[PDB]
């Protein structure tokens, strides 16, 4: 068998249904949201396309984030 | 058809008598009997028995002949390079006669692709069609063509017989659209602004005797009466011809449709244009 | 037996669900809704001034343009000037 | 007021961009063989037993072939009727020219004569002079 | 070997039912339809083989590629291993190189 | 309350006097006499061909099967085609019936 | 008087043009009511029963999906531990008991989960088959053209009593030109009868008309036939798919 829904769009069907309905709508704006925090530890590409110096063409370059560990503490 | 009289003699076709054509299907062999059995087919035991043999290219251990030789750049650039389908001028004539193309109005890359004159695969790096000599010599028609590129004897065949060539350029996007363009149409989206050609093609488009549509007007009559004492025939007034109009149409240099400007929306479904009239998108379109 | 009726496609503009998760991504984007008009014009139902850029995404176009698309005049001014160089 | 007009007299240059799904029937000139060489079949028609009939691009069904990169083949392809009327007229034709009779294959299947060695052009005129 | 000393109860088939009398009908939905639909879209089968075909490796990365969102843990890591295996299997092992 | 007409046997025998049941029937059609050359009379026409063929089956009790009509070119065409009978009777029925010798045997279980 | 039809397109003049009876369901023996024309590119085509087997043989494979599966030596329970040692045991060398050797084992090579036989054959090959099967029907004398379905009563036995009659199949194919519009007393016939079976004309196949003895097409469906298959030749390659608009393809 297989499930409904992907398993990324549970934790949205767990907000949608019980309890957690009942919270006010602009709480749970907060929790649905998901917004990338200003980068801090990698440079942001200053524009949205860059010239490869090798081939000289213009390319499109993206915004990785670096995967950073934030203690309990 | 004596064939049919057969089928009447015959008993009935059914499921139950169908045959494949004679020898549409080869046999698939099974290592089952001694024949095909045993070792199978792959021979003594060993690395290529057990079906370990090194990958393709290699050769016991030697420095592989792939690997030897040296790198040289003969693919360097070879997916930013342009390519242009070549149409020849046979092939224009054998269009022309069968009726796939029609002299009466002019002839762009629309046209010769509604008529599977030419191919073209935007996708594949092409930049559109350029103007191939071949069979100059049995070319008489009088055309109104616009190519992306062409050649000097493929212009003097057009114009000795009293037709105009403009060399025209298409980018990508642009192409795109030109080829096919009632897919675009049913996107929902205003007709786009032509690009002007990259830095490097400003001097072929701006030229007279490329027939640039950039180029100076004023500058083609030197250039057309110089094909013409060339190749030894005498340039034809096309004024005077009653199809002027239409062979001196040319588009503008920002449209790609002849009648069709820039932002515009084509709603197909009503049989109607719908055109924009904000100021602002006004500028950036008649830009 | 009488066969079923034949399989036809769904006709007419066709606007998904917004707020049902199943719903595909790509079927509630401003191009899909672009599409519905250019099929099915009018009794699409879309308001056809937003077929056209914002103008706030009019201004990023014109931005994009200059970047990277320059004018006839200045390319025509460069390439002289290379020409000179060489010679 | 709305950000557009719309207009409905532009719609014939949207009509010109509709491409045809049939190829268009050729155009009748004044003065035959046409200049690329095309000449439509003759009327009235040809009586012989076996009819060549044209392709849906209006020419003769005559093609070059080639197997194993050495086995030079000429095929006639869109015939009906007596098919072997057509065989023998064939090595009749090209009889001289090889000073040998041509090897050929009948397939009364598919109607269609393939010869051994490129024949095409010579093939190519020989039927048009039947009117084919 | 050993055999049976009965003889099974015979087979009924019915020649005619709906299913068997109508099979086929709609197979040129496109040709005779104006090419609205196209034949495979009639196809009923698992999401990911509908109108497609492909090899075992292609198949079990084209489930993946579907439904591999929705798939269970154990399934999940049968499918996984299962594509491991014959990556080996189609890239380094085999009589022809 | 419809019946169906008791069903009716394919074989067909060629009338004695054929001659003289299509020229009446060719008579007919044209309405003018029989002209001389009648035999190649061409039946393009579409309408003269229903009426001659249609007329005969009623009368004769053979029709032209479908897949001959487009042979009935000609008048003779069609007077070649009522000539040859056809039989009802299978190969094997024509065995039975076939003076037998008395050492051969052959029953029909069906 | 005579229903007199004719081919709406343009038959190619070396050919003559094929026909056949029009008849009439009103009646029992209302078997000869006009005289049709039938293209001969289409009901006289080349009696090719090869493509006649490629046609269905692709009908009953593009839909089969196997749902055979098996489990490899991976997937049964249990396997992990080696069971004995390679050496001073006296027994044959084994890693697990799943191995296909064992019973309750993996299957070595056995079906792989659903698998689709799905493929096209070319569009020409498809339409060629069509033509070749009416053709087959004719020329086998088992088409029979009639002007409409109207029938008088809706009892099936009514229907079965005139196929007896006039000689038809145990199986008959009845095609009407479009679904919606099909005569009610018909419809009620066909519905409760195994071997007379109603399809449209957009349902026409090459399969059903194998599987049924006899095929009856009324006259307002021959020419939607002909007018299909003798498009695909003298055509175009498609551009784009021929759903989107086209200067003269409705
Ligand atoms: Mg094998
Ligand atoms: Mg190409
Ligand atoms: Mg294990
Ligand atoms: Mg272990
Ligand atoms: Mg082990
Ligand atoms: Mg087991």
């Amino acid at each position: 068998p297989l499930h409904r829904y992907p398993v990324h769009l549970w934790q949205k069907l767990r907000l949608r249904q019980g309890i957690c309905a009942r919270l006010p709508a602009h709480f749970l704006r907060s929790l649905e949201e998901e917004r990338t925090p200003t980068p801090v530890h990698y440079k942001p590409h200053g524009t949205k396309f860059k010239i490869n110096p090798k081939n000289g063409q213009r390319e499109r370059v993206e915004d990785v984030p670096i995967p950073v560990h934030y203690p309990p503490e | 058809g004596t064939s049919l009289d057969l089928l009447r003699s015959l008993p009935r076709v059914s499921l139950a008598n169908l045959k494949p054509s004679p020898n549409s299907r080869k046999r698939e062999r099974r290592p089952r009997d001694r024949r095909r059995g045993r070792k199978c087919g792959r021979g003594h035991k060993g690395e290529r028995q057990r079906g370990t043999r090194p990958r393709l290219g290699f050769e016991g251990g030697q420095t592989p002949f792939y690997i030897r030789i040296p790198k040289y750049g003969f693919n360097e650039g070879h997916s930013f390079r342009h390519q242009y389908q070549p149409l020849s001028l046979r092939r224009l004539q054998y269009l022309i006669d069968l009726g796939r193309v029609d002299p009466t109005q002019p002839i762009d890359l629309t046209q010769l692709v509604n008529g599977r004159g030419v191919t073209i695969q935007p996708l594949k790096r092409d930049y559109g069609v350029q103007l191939v000599e071949e069979g100059a010599d049995t070319f008489q028609a009088k055309i109104n063509i616009e190519v992306q590129l062409a050649s000097e004897l493929a212009i003097a065949a057009i114009e000795k017989n009293g037709g105009v060539v403009t060399t025209a350029f298409y980018d990508p996007r642009s192409l795109e659209i030109l080829c096919k363009p009632i897919p675009f149409f049913l996107r929902g989206q205003p007709i786009p602004k032509r690009m002007l050609p990259p830095e490097s093609l400003v001097p072929y488009y701006t030229d007279a005797k490329n027939r640039g549509y950039l180029a100076d007007p004023a500058k083609f009559p030197e250039a057309r009466l110089e094909l013409a004492m060339k190749f030894g025939y005498v340039l034809p007034d096309i004024t005077k011809d009653e199809l002027f109009r239409m062979l001196s149409a040319r588009k503008d240099p920002r449209q790609i449709f002849f009648g069709l400007a820039p932002g515009w929306v084509v709603n197909m479904a009503d049989k109607k244009i719908l055109k924009p009239t904000d100021e602002n998108l006004l500028k950036y379109y008649s830009s | 037996y009488r066969a079923p009726p034949p399989p036809r496609r769904r006709p007419g503009p066709h606007s998904p669900d917004p707020e049902n998760l199943l719903t595909p991504r790509w079927q509630l984007t401003p191009r899909y809704v672009a599409k519905q008009f250019g099929r099915h014009g009018a009794i699409s139902g879309v308001p056809p001034a937003s077929l056209w850029p914002t103008p706030e995404q009019l201004r990023e176009l014109e931005a994009e343009e200059q970047e990277w698309y320059p004018s006839l005049a200045t390319m025509q001014e460069s390439l002289r000037l290379q020409q000179q160089a060489l010679e | 007021n709305p950000g557009f007009v719309e207009s409905v007299d532009e719609y014939q240059f949207v009509e010109r961009l509709l491409p045809p799904t049939k190829i268009p029937e050729p155009p009748k000139h004044k003065h035959y063989p046409t200049p690329s060489g095309w000449q439509p079949p003759r009327d009235p028609l040809p009586s012989l037993p076996y009819f060549v009939r044209r392709s849906r691009m209006h020419n003769i069904p005559v093609y070059k072939e080639i197997t194993h990169g050495n086995r030079q083949m000429t095929l006639i392809r869109k015939v009906e009727g007596d098919i072997w009327a057509l065989q023998k007229d064939v090595e009749e034709f090209l009889s001289p020219l090889l000073g040998k009779t041509p090897i050929t294959q009948v397939n009364e299947v598919t109607g269609t004569l393939r010869i051994k060695g490129y024949f095409d052009e010579q093939l190519k005129a020989w039927l048009l002079e039947k009117g084919f | 070997a050993f055999v049976r000393l009965t003889l099974p109860p015979p087979k009924v088939v019915d020649r005619w039912n709906e299913k068997r009398a109508l099979f086929g009908v709609y197979d040129n939905i496109g040709i005779l339809g104006n090419f609205e639909k196209h034949p495979k879209e009639l196809i009923k089968g698992p999401v990911w083989l509908r109108g497609w075909r492909g090899n075992e490796l292609q198949r079990c990365v084209r489930k993946k590629k579907f439904v591999g969102n929705r798939m269970f843990i154990e399934d999940l890591h049968n499918l996984n291993k299962r594509i491991s295996y014959l990556y080996k299997h189609f890239n380094r092992h085999g009589k022809y190189r | 309350v419809l019946v169906c007409p008791p069903l009716r046997s394919r074989a067909y025998t060629p009338p004695s006097d054929l001659q003289s049941r299509l020229e009446s029937h060719i008579k007919e059609v044209l309405g003018s006499s029989l002209p001389n050359n009648w035999q190649d009379i061409s039946l393009d026409d579409g309408h003269m061909k229903f009426r001659l063929l249609a007329g005969l089956a009623d009368g004769l009790g053979h029709a032209v099967p479908n897949s001959r009509l487009h042979q009935m070119c000609r008048v003779r065409d069609v007077l070649d085609f009522y000539n040859v009978p056809v039989q009802d009777k299978s190969k094997f029925d024509e065995l039975v019936a076939s003076n037998l010798p008395p050492n051969l045997k052959i029953s029909w279980s069906y | 008087d005579p229903v007199l039809r004719k081919c709406e397109l343009r038959i190619p003049v070396h050919r003559r043009p094929v026909q056949a009876w029009v008849e009439s369901l009103r009646g029992f023996e209302q078997e000869r009511i006009g005289l049709a024309e039938l293209h001969p590119d289409v009901f006289a085509t080349a009696p090719r029963l090869d493509i006649v087997h490629q046609v269905a043989i692709w009908q009953r494979n593009f839909r089969r999906i196997s749902y055979a599966n098996t489990k490899t030596r991976a997937e049964v329970s249990g396997g992990g531990r080696k069971p004995w040692q390679q050496k001073g045991s006296g027994r044959a060398r084994h890693g697990s008991i799943r191995s296909p050797l064992w019973r309750g084992g993996g299957v070595a090579h056995g079906p792989r989960g659903p698998t689709s036989y799905y493929y096209m054959l070319p569009m020409k090959v498809r339409a060629l088959g069509l033509k070749v099967a009416l053709t087959v029907k004719l020329m086998q004398d088992d088409l029979h053209i009639v002007d409409s379905l109207e029938l008088p009563t809706a009892d099936p036995q009514y229907l079965t009593e005139l196929a007896q009659y006039r000689h038809w199949g145990s199986s008959v194919l009845l095609v009407d030109l479009t679904h919606e519009e099909m005569p009610k007393n018909v419809v009620a016939a066909t519905s409760g009868l195994n071997s007379f079976n109603l399809i449209p004309a957009v349902g026409l196949n090459v399969y059903s008309m194998l599987k049924h003895q006899t095929l009856v097409l009324t006259l307002p469906s021959v020419a939607f036939l002909e007018d299909k298959l003798l498009w695909q030749d003298s055509r175009y390659t498609p551009l784009y798919p021929f759903r989107l608009p086209y200067s003269d393809f409705p």
